[PDB]
């Protein structure tokens, strides 16, 4: 794995609005690079 | 690490001549440069009455004559002035004001001209040895000083402002004429004449 | 990828006009001039902006 | 008011309407003319004698080629520092487009501090044997322009104690830019310029210092004309 | 059209500072002047620059085509002496706060009266009008900067048959 | 904001230390490389707000073409202040009022 | 003082009308092309320069010709027998004729040589009506009668054929 | 000076200059650093005036990507004469010469045209380059080709003064033809018959 | 003023002909009528050319 570090803020207020879920949109990153990119995403509880 | 790119260590063995100063700052040694307007001018020389009203010149153009008399007399002048006690003192024409609110303005009689400071960094100024060809440092010019006339009524901005008004009045170049023959007679009276020296020259060269 | 261009350059050999085509490869940063007379080869590096015009230009510095 | 007798009694006016620097009460009867407010000190308005023999050239450090900008040029040369006040600059050109200025500084301060002091001490007829050694700092890129007029730019300095103010002409506007020297010419840059400068200092000739006078003889008769 | 020297010998000598003496860093606040499109130097009051050049050009002095704008939100001060502007005329209102005359007219009956003579007591006509600083010429480029009442009913605070002027409540006051 | 060479004035560009695991500023045309202070080597704002009340200048009291309205300054209290909307033009621009007063210039909203 | 009313509006614009007129924008435009522009367009170019280093003894000579003043006089008729006259519009007009005016220029012509000129006729300008080249621009009322030409006209157009 | 790269297309967003009688166009870069300022921070220092303002400072990057190839004065004055089309074949001396001939005159001749008068040239390319970005960042309305403040209209004087001088380099240029015809007779030509 | 939403500072004309136009209203509805004149010069061109196009 690399150090460099890819991170990006999902404005909450459009993702609610659009009906998505943190875990749906990770999924659909994985599916579309497999396993060549390790991905967390927080919980729906965060601040951010 | 960007090491030293001299290193031969060679070393020039110059002494410069250095004559004492008249004066020397005290606390800094710090200098304002100043622009010189148009409508100020510096003389250096002492002032000598007899030539300056001998050299006078008058011009029909009246913009330039009214331009010469403000800059002479708004020109920085000196003269030595003879004491009561018989000794010789430099006399100048010339003072600086200092305001309450800390601005300086430059006085020539009665005309006052504000000056404006802007603080410039990295500015020296230095002493210029051609025959050495080598430059020694002086001081610093920390301010930038910029010489503007105090007011509208100021006789300095009226002069100068008729002048430059009256200046962009005058514009006739064209020059009229009047005529009084055919423009086209000499071309053609020309062309005749040089049909003529063409048929002479012709029978001339088939004749030689 | 190497890139074969047609020129209209003069060779300084032959003197024949219109017999210079340049080969710029871009993968490995190289510009070769070849004479179709002459067979002669003239290499010089390249960079991301190079132009068949500057290849020109370093064979004429380089003949000079 | 075109009379040139005119024009001479507006001069001879202008030179008694000087006022004493002295006189605290006519100085504070003049008031601005706009702003409505008194004066508080005067200068006195005076050409420099000592030093029209000279030629003084207005030297700027132009974007990146700032000393203050550069900070490890600024750390070794101290954080007004004495070095800067001292240091001496060596214009060379190898060749009309090939130009460049070289910088010299006294990298100690003690030195530069005993060099700054004699020269701007310099009112008797005794100076000392100061073998100064000057190390190279960096090289410049310049540019110059002139002025048409003798002058066009004037620097201002004071002195409080005769409440004068000496001003003295500015030749020309030298700027420097911060050059990056080719690889390619290091070779030839070695044998250009030196690592060390040594300054001597020694009284001026006689001769010299009757040339000089004889310069200055142009704008002050009255002290320097010889005889 | 006029020649643009006069223009930048005022300017220079009402403290406009060349562009060599520019430092971006320096001079975050300054305004650039444009003469005739090319920027020519900076100042850093520009409120008294623009009001001299106006008075000036009130005054006859710079000739009265010469557009002067002053656009304070790009923080540029523009000057145009070129040829080809379309200008018209324009009444002056006394804007200055200090004057009691704030909000008139400059016009007075005393010019009405000298126009129909035909002479000024110690030719009046309208070139007098407009050296004088009553009346001054705007082009296209200038009106974006300047407000101008339609009559000079305007310049101070029920029939069917009379139509009905704009009630202009957005504003508090009006300058 | 991004620094540039103390002695080339070239740009820095960002690198890592594979032996030290660190970040660090290195110029291209010179071997000056300065130790990096933020992990933050690069942003991008996909919605921006930037350039909505930078637009502020301290002559803005000095326009006549601006109304002028009597909103209560919070600074100054004054009774005389001047309104303009967003400077920022996009498409999708709210048109909410930002009050600059004439002594302190603040500027705020009647949100 | 006292207000201005719309009477006093109608009085000042009644003064620039009899200072400016209708159509002063054209005489302007021309007056000025006429007095500065001319002289300004060929001193643009002010120098023709042949030179030829003869060897047929090295001796380099220039020949160059330099343009000086611009002279104008007021539109004139040239009749085919060759009587000159001055012209007005109404005769042109009647004619078939083109008010214009013959330009007059200044050429100097110098031969350096290192070894190692009058008022020549360029052409006729035509002239727009009313302007400062006009011959009506004089004449006052009166005459302006006796010339065929009707007071109410107010110039600002040439006459070509 | 267009600005390439459409909306998140064509990679970065570098901004290339035209030039007149230059075949290609340039990268800013490159021009700037022709004029005569090489380093990257004084180029920054001339286009903006806000170092807070990182959204210009991002546009620019490319560029600088771009243009980071050529690093001296010299070598850029080669790479515009070369593209110069002028004559092939052209020395680099004589490129150069070129180079500085076509930069000092006919790029914003309106500005100047006298030597050693620069700076005020590469102050109007950062001003171009501001105003360029300022648009493109949205920040600014595009200007209005309509707004009747920027017309001008040509009376009799301008038009006229075009066709005069049309017609004074045509006899210009008849008047030189002559005389190269006349001087091999070595006359002392009349100049009132070389004139049309 | 500036940033001036109003009916009357956008070209509502609120008196009726037999009222009376004041200039501004003069110069709004004078604008409009520009637009229908050039919208009908314009359209009529292309009413032809289909109307061609459709027949041949
Ligand atoms: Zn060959
Ligand atoms: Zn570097
Ligand atoms: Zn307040």
């Amino acid at each position: 794995q690399s150090p460099w570090l890819l991170r990006l803020e999902l404005d909450r207020a459009r993702m609610l609005d659009k009906q998505l879920t943190m875990n749906q949109v990770a999924d659909k990153i994985s599916e579309v690079f497999s396993d060549d990119l390790f991905v967390m995403w927080s919980e729906d509880n965060a601040d951010k | 690490h960007t090491k030293s790119v001299y290193d031969n260590g060679e070393t020039l063995d110059i002494s410069l001549p250095i004559h004492p100063k008249s004066h020397i700052p005290q606390g800094k040694q710090d200098r304002w440069v100043v622009k010189l307007p148009d409508f100020l001018d510096i003389n250096a020389e002492p002032f000598d009455p007899r030539p300056f009203e001998m050299n006078v010149k008058t011009h029909e153009d009246k913009n330039q004559e009214l331009l010469d008399k403000l800059i002479a007399v708004n020109t920085v002048r000196w003269r030595y002035a003879k004491s009561e006690t018989g000794g010789i003192f430099k006399e100048t024409n010339s003072q600086i004001i200092q305001w309450e609110d800390g601005t300086y303005s430059l006085r020539v009689g009665s005309e006052i001209f504000d000056m404006f400071t802007t603080n410039t960094d990295d500015n020296y100024l230095v002493s210029e040895h051609n025959e050495e060809g080598i430059l020694m440092t002086e001081s610093t010019l920390s301010k930038s000083v910029k010489l503007v006339p105090a007011s509208f009524q100021s006789t300095t901005h009226q002069k100068l402002a008729k002048a430059l008004s009256a200046k962009q009045k005058k514009e006739s170049y064209a020059r009229s004429v009047v005529t009084k023959e055919d423009p086209e007679e000499r071309q053609r009276r020309l062309e005749s004449q040089e049909n003529e020296r063409y048929r002479l020259e012709r029978r001339r060269k088939q004749a030689e | 990828i190497k890139q074969k261009l047609e020129t209209q350059f003069t060779c300084l050999f032959c003197n024949h006009d219109n017999s210079v085509v340049c080969t710029l490869d871009k993968k490995n940063s190289i510009g070769l001039l070849e004479c179709k007379k002459c067979n002669l080869s003239f290499q010089a590096p390249i960079n991301s902006l190079s132009q068949p015009i500057d290849i020109y230009s370093d064979w004429i510095d380089a003949c000079e | 008011d075109t009379n040139p007798r005119s024009q001479l009694h507006s001069v001879e006016r202008t030179f008694d309407e000087v006022i004493d620097p002295r006189n605290k009460n006519r100085l504070q009867s003049l008031i601005h003319p706009r702003k409505k407010i008194k004066a508080v000190k005067a200068w006195h308005f005076f050409p420099d004698t000592s030093t029209f023999d000279q030629v003084f050239h207005s030297l700027k450090f132009v974007g990146s080629a700032s000393l203050s900008k550069d900070r490890p040029l600024n750390e070794q040369l101290g954080q007004v520092n004495a070095s800067i006040l001292t240091s001496l600059f060596k214009p060379i050109e190898i060749n009309p487009h090939n130009k460049w200025i070289s910088l010299y500084a006294v990298t100690d301060k003690l030195s530069a501090e005993s060099f700054r002091k004699s020269f701007n001490s310099i009112k008797d007829d005794n100076i000392v044997n100061r073998h100064v050694i000057y190390d190279h700092i960096k090289d410049f890129d310049q540019m110059f322009r002139g002025h048409k007029k003798l002058f066009e730019d004037f620097a201002i300095s004071f002195d409080d104690i005769s409440d004068r103010a000496f001003f003295v002409p500015i030749v020309g506007r030298l700027e420097l830019k911060k050059k990056r020297i080719v690889p390619g010419l290091v070779d030839m840059v070695n044998r250009t310029n030196y690592a060390h400068i040594r300054m001597d200092l020694r009284n001026p000739s006689t001769q010299e210092t009757a040339i000089r006078d004889s310069r200055r003889e142009q704008y002050d008769p009255v002290n320097y004309s010889s005889i | 059209g006029s020649p643009s020297e006069p223009i930048i010998n005022f300017l220079e000598e009402w403290g406009m500072e060349p562009l060599e003496d520019y430092d971006p860093a320096q001079h975050t606040k300054s305004t650039r002047i444009f003469v005739n499109g090319v920027w020519t130097g900076i100042h850093r009051d520009p409120s008294m620059l623009v009001s001299t050049m106006r008075d000036l050009r009130r005054s006859g002095a710079i000739s009265p085509e010469v557009s002067i704008i002053r656009d304070i939100r790009e923080r540029e001060f523009k000057i145009f002496t070129d040829v080809g502007r379309v200008y018209r005329p324009l009444f002056i209102v006394e804007d200055d706060e200090s004057k009691d005359n704030k909000g008139e007219l400059r016009i007075t009956k005393e010019h009405i009266r000298k126009i129909q003579q035909g002479y000024d007591d110690d030719v009046y006509g309208w070139s007098s009008l407009v050296t004088s600083g009553v009346i001054e010429y705007v082009d296209g480029e200038e009106e974006e900067t300047i407000m101008i009442a339609m009559t000079p009913e305007d310049l101070q605070t029920n029939d069917t048959a009379k139509r009905i002027k704009p009630e202009m409540s957005t504003s508090s006051h009006h300058t | 904001s991004f620094r540039f060479c103390l002695e080339c004035n070239n740009m820095l560009y960002p690198k890592e230390d594979k032996e030290n695991q660190r970040l660090l500023y290195s110029c291209r045309n010179c071997d000056y490389t300065e130790l990096a202070e933020d992990p933050k080597v690069y942003r991008h704002e996909l919605i921006t707000n930037i350039g909505e009340t930078a637009g502020i200048v301290d002559d803005i009291g000095q326009d006549p073409t601006l109304p002028r309205s009597d909103k209560e300054c919070p600074e100054c209290h004054s009774r005389d202040c001047v309104f303009f909307q967003s400077q920022q033009r996009r498409k999708d621009t709210n048109m909410t009022l930002f009050y600059v007063c004439l002594n302190c210039k603040k500027t705020f909203r009647d949100e | 003082d006292d207000t201005i009313t719309t009477e006093d509006c109608w009085t000042v614009i009644s003064a620039f009308f009899e200072e400016k007129g209708l159509v002063s924008q054209q005489l302007d435009s021309f007056d000025e092309f006429m007095e500065t522009s001319i002289q300004d367009l060929v001193w643009e170019e002010p120098r023709l320069i042949l030179d030829q280093p003869a060897q047929h003894d090295n001796i380099n000579k220039r020949y160059e010709i330099r343009f000086g003043k611009i002279y104008l006089s007021r539109p004139t008729m040239t009749e085919a027998d060759g009587t000159t006259h001055a012209m007005f519009p109404q005769e042109a007009r009647l004619r078939n004729l083109t008010y214009s005016s013959p330009v007059y220029l200044d050429m100097e012509k110098s031969m350096f040589t290192s070894i190692d000129g009058n008022k020549v006729h360029i052409g006729k300008v035509p002239i727009m009506l009313r302007s400062k080249f006009c011959s009506l621009r004089t004449l006052d009322e009166v005459d302006l009668y006796k010339m065929k030409e009707c007071p109410y006209d107010m110039g600002g157009y040439f006459v070509i054929n | 000076i267009k600005l390439y790269g459409r909306e998140d297309k064509g990679t970065g967003r570098t901004i290339k200059a035209t030039l007149p009688y230059v075949k290609q166009d340039i990268p800013i870069v490159i021009v700037f650093r022709a004029l005569g300022v090489v380093p990257d921070g004084e180029i920054l220092q001339h286009i903006c005036y806000d170092e807070n303002d990182w959204q210009m400072l991002e546009m620019l990057k490319p560029c600088i990507e771009e243009g980071f190839v050529i690093q001296d004065k010299e070598v850029a004055l080669d790479f515009i004469g070369r593209r110069g089309s002028a004559a092939l074949g052209i020395r680099r001396e004589k490129r150069i010469q070129y180079a500085k001939d076509i930069l000092q005159k006919e790029l914003l001749p309106h500005i100047t045209q006298e030597e050693g008068f620069e700076t005020r040239k590469t102050f109007f390319l950062g001003y171009m380059v501001n105003r360029l970005l300022l648009c493109a960042l949205e920040r600014k309305d595009q200007d209005d080709r309509d707004h009747f403040g920027k017309k001008r209209l040509d009376l009799a004087g301008p038009l006229l003064a075009n066709l005069f001088r049309i017609l004074f380099r045509k006899l210009t240029r008849e008047i030189y033809r002559y005389m190269q015809r006349c001087i091999e007779t070595d006359r002392d030509f009349n100049l009132n018959l070389a004139v049309k | 003023t500036k940033d001036d939403f109003s009916p009357e500072s956008k070209g509502f004309v609120e008196n009726s002909y037999l009222r009376g136009l004041t200039p501004q209203e003069f110069f709004f509805h004078a604008m409009a009528g520009r637009e229908g004149l050039i919208d009908t010069a314009v359209k009529t061109a292309e009413t032809g050319y289909i109307q061609r196009r459709l027949v041949k």
